[PDB]
């Protein structure tokens, strides 16, 4: 009663958002590195149960319609959803190769309203991206976890032969305890593991889940 | 290590 | 091991601020309900062992006061800090008698290079103020080692009851009163997001305001998981 | 009921 309902056919879709390659005309540079961590998620998330796909360099026309399309799906027999997000990105912002868009938006589609296949069920989004200085009634906005790379106004750090630290850590903890360990025990472990990896970056999570979440039983 |  | 160390002399140190009344030229209005839920949270945390302090009807210099006061005290023998606000609010910003605080100032003071005694050791911070103006209709600081739990999500309106208290207050103090001791802070949390979302919904004379929900929101940094007891 |  305290956790939420797995009991349904699919675990749920995972969309893996993997922009590695920008356009000149927007100013960014290469991603090194996020290869190795989108192949480790994608990995990590299909031993959970998930059906996962990745789509590379993404537009901002494509990152809004690949979203739109997916709350517009048959969630009935899913658990729930998850999207991954790896790219640059700036004061609440999420970059594409040929420019910004809002965050805000991208997860709006799957308010209780705008998606009622999902309703009840948790919605994840994880996002590995900078930010800083630019130059019987049940609520819509429930149900929804972030778990962000870093906090709001600081760098996120990526190594281009190992790739970045969170989701480096994203997947060692998932890939031992991700049967065995509720959603908040992983992200606290995450957040420890990136936190001991300079002696800056700290993660961030993002909470309105009702029950607890385990990707088991 | 590079910055996102 | 992988929890935060609770064997210190104290528990720590619990401030609530619970600003009731306002100056008519702020535009706000009395908090009816307040004092129920400053009440109930001095005894819900003192049961748990934190030392609390209430303070009323606070000034913005005031409030920003008390809490570098606090940070520049000895939290050596203490396991963690506790501090909830209870008054008017808007996006970003918390209200005092005199007018409005930035919430993110409030909470530096306690950053570990400038709270040394408290690095390592978690630092929570309870909001009970709005956060904007939406309503929701319904369907069917760079650091670690923190955690806030608003009343509401960015953007929307927090409800509040003139008799009963505000409901996210209301709930926190339920939940720990029966699990405060046995429960996981976010155990506890999460359980209280699900009590506001389900157990309340707001009723009024005005169309506007009538048969509306809420939902509270948990941003953490923290790094081990937190019991208040052994 | 109020908002704050």
């Amino acid at each position: 009663t305290y956790q939420y309902n797995m009991n349904f056919e699919k675990l749920g879709k995972c969309i893996i958002i993997n922009n590695k390659n920008f356009d000149k005309v927007t100013g960014m540079g290469v991603r090194n590195g996020t290869d190795k961590d989108a192949e480790a998620l994608f990995k990590c998330f299909r031993s959970l149960g998930f059906d996962v796909i990745v789509y590379n360099d993404c537009s901002c026309a494509k990152m809004q319609d690949l979203l739109k399309k997916a709350s517009e799906e048959d969630h009935t027999n899913a658990a729930c959803f998850a999207c991954i997000l790896l790219s640059h990105g700036e004061e609440n912002v999420i970059y594409g190769k040929d420019g910004v868009t809002p965050i805000k938006d991208l997860t709006a589609h799957f308010r209780g309203d705008r998606c009622k296949t999902l309703l009840e069920k948790p919605k994840l989004f994880f996002i590995q991206a900078c930010r800083g200085t630019e130059l019987y009634k049940i609520p819509v906005e429930a149900d929804f976890l972030f778990a962000y790379s870093t906090v709001p106004g600081y760098y996120s750090w990526r190594s281009p032969g190992r790739g970045s630290w969170f989701v480096q850590a994203l997947c060692s903890i998932l890939e031992e305890h991700g049967k065995d360990l509720e959603i908040m025990q992983i992200l606290t472990r995450v957040n420890d593991r990136v936190a001991r990896h300079f002696e800056k970056q700290i993660p961030c999570v993002v909470s309105m889940l009702t029950k607890e979440l385990y990707f088991s039983q | 290590d590079e910055v996102x």
